């Protein structure tokens, strides 16, 4: 699953979280088995 | 005091049940013993712990 978020939002990409992204865009289940991989893409701007 | 054996059995049943109910108030290291506090004070991951 792949997308671009602001760096401060990356904390929300974890199982059982709350916040705008975790509520209204992309929610992980409480028993999630997997890896979340993220990096700054600031050079694209 | 003649019926001490039977009154002791009634007392021990009441003492055991009162102890079992009083233990609902104990924290066991949890942030509150009122379960609805935990479910309203915290996010789901911390609440489950």
């Amino acid at each position: 699953d792949s997308f671009v978020i602001r760096g401060d939002e990356v904390r929300q990409i974890a199982p059982g979280q709350t916040g705008k992204i975790a509520d209204y865009n992309y929610k992980l289940p409480d028993d999630f088995t997997g890896c979340v991989i993220a990096w700054n893409s600031n050079n694209l701007d | 005091s003649a019926l001490g054996k039977l009154q002791d059995v009634v007392n021990q049943n009441a003492q055991a049940l009162n102890t079992l109910v009083k233990q609902l108030s104990s924290n066991f290291g949890a942030i509150s013993s009122v379960l609805n506090d935990i479910l309203s004070r915290l996010d789901k991951v911390e609440a489950e712990v």
